[PDB]
């Protein structure tokens, strides 16, 4: 996630519920992670980024284990 | 033509200012200033005389003054007035025109 | 001129939206997103007054709003209008149309 | 200008298609498909009504519709009319015509 | 203008054939084939209508067919008929002509 | 035309001083020479007849000696007159006019 | 226009012949054929008709058969007549004359 | 035109003889020959007839022998007459004239 139209409709969608999000992502780069910093220091938005565990093939089974346990879906 | 803060285009050149940049989304998140490109919404603040087109006759711009335009990507000259930010165009450089 | 969405393209510009671009095919193999590339087929949606081709008079657009066109391969300018897409084109760009 | 296959090239624009490749040499020998280059011979389908080359008046195009042509190696555009392929050119880019 | 073998160049083309390569000196040395360059010298076999250089009129090539002419480096297209080599130039590129 | 210090430019050229670089700012914050870039403020010193844009009169440049006029960036020509700096520009060149 | 040995210009054209390269100066020395760079006076032997400049009449060449006249550097195309070499330029690219 | 040591100019060819070079400066140091560049300064000797501008006549040049005028930094022709070196510019090449 390094762009901004890639990162803001995920921070609307937590903004508007009142509720904190965590990105797990390959990485948060670029001008998506100034915005997540922004939205956190100034307006108090609560949120956290993390990179994606494993290489390779292991970190996409990880990643889709996570999404099947919180009950998400994986993007991309 | 007309002018501006005291400055008047030359020919079929056009001064605009661009609208302000967008601070915050719809939904609340705040956006930063470094991703914020370049606005290409304009107002229409001067206007030249024309250039000419055809034998015996001036041929004046096609926007007037206060009109909102919709500006080109590349082609703007940059122009300072009481340290205000403004932008020079030709008339034909201008893509449209937000009528109301 | 023909506006659309209170956007009045200037001179011999011509405002277009492109079809939407094919999910499937005639059999029921479905098409993936990054495969579909643009669209060349599009409908008129706004029209310009046009150019001054000859002395006294302005030769108008060759296309009418909701004329279905025929879009080159480059030459396209991003306009994006509540949210939406929409391309700007030359007069003489537009390959042609498609009569009914 | 007239329209093909609910399809009309608009100024000097000249849709035409190609004959089909030599599949066989006069001998008898097979000839194979990727030595077969692109056709210079065509016959038009479609033309258009023509360009403003001088003041007050249309010029049309010089080809007619079912005329046999020569074309250059260089300067067509893929038109695709119900999966039958087809190439547009200019007027002026026509080399000549097969006069029977 | 001026058809050959059934086949009329467009506009102010201007199609040629070109003078045997020389394969014997005045002396009486034989010439090898790959050291002979292409003849400049050719004699017109076709000629196109002509342009309109101005207004309301058409302006017809400079070249009749039948006359010698002396041809450029470059600036000929291959045009094949009954499988005979013949060049297509445009009028203006043409040299000059040997008056008899 | 108008001629300055014996010096007279020729068809649509227009002779400006430029305004001296500022070297110190509106507290007192002394700037460098090398910082100081060249100044896009000039005024007119000498101005040409015109060129010939029609048929059978002159066309005159649309500046004045004396006018405040805002050069662009890149497009002057050095003379020296009197072993003092002076630029040569074309009309088309002046972006615009300071008018009081 | 005039033709030289059978040969004559067409258009705008002028045939001209470069005088002899020197061999000794005016003392003595004589000079190496390498050294002997493209002579730049040249008589002019044939020219063209000439070009449309306007409208309804043809314009004439500015040199006659028999001017003697500078070249330029490049712009000469190579002619072959009688096993003498000769050189063909367009009308305006002959920087001046020698008149007596 | 005007001939000068006879030859004359043609078109719109104006030929100058630069200024000499200045070898020692007001205070009485001597220069060297390397660092004296082409002098800028030149008085017109030569002058040609003039181009046709319009229709029906033709346009003479905008200076005459014995001008001093302001040479470009480039665009001169080297000519030698009588051993002695001189430049050939266009007449829309000269910056102006030193009027006195």
């Amino acid at each position: 996630i390094s762009s901004i139209q890639s990162i803001v409709p995920a921070l609307e969608i937590a903004n508007a519920h009142r509720k904190p999000l965590v990105i797990i992502a390959e990485d948060v780069d670029g001008e998506a992670l100034s915005t997540l910093v922004l939205n956190r220091l100034k307006v108090g938005l609560q949120v956290v980024a993390v990179k994606a565990p494993g290489f390779g093939d292991n970190r996409k089974n990880q990643l889709k284990d996570m999404a099947i346990a919180t009950g998400g879906a994986v993007f991309g | 033509g007309q002018a501006f803060r005291k400055f008047l285009p030359l020919f079929d050149r056009v001064l605009v200012e661009r609208s302000a940049a967008e601070t915050v989304t719809k939904g609340g998140i705040m956006l930063p200033e470094k991703s914020q490109g370049k606005v290409l919404q304009a107002t229409v603040v001067a206007v030249g005389s024309g250039s000419k087109g055809k034998g015996g006759e001036i041929q004046p711009v096609s926007v007037k003054v206060g009109d909102k335009v919709l500006l080109p990507e590349y082609g703007g000259t940059k122009v300072v007035l009481d340290d205000k930010d403004y932008f020079l165009f030709r008339d034909g450089d201008i893509l449209g025109k937000y009528v109301d």
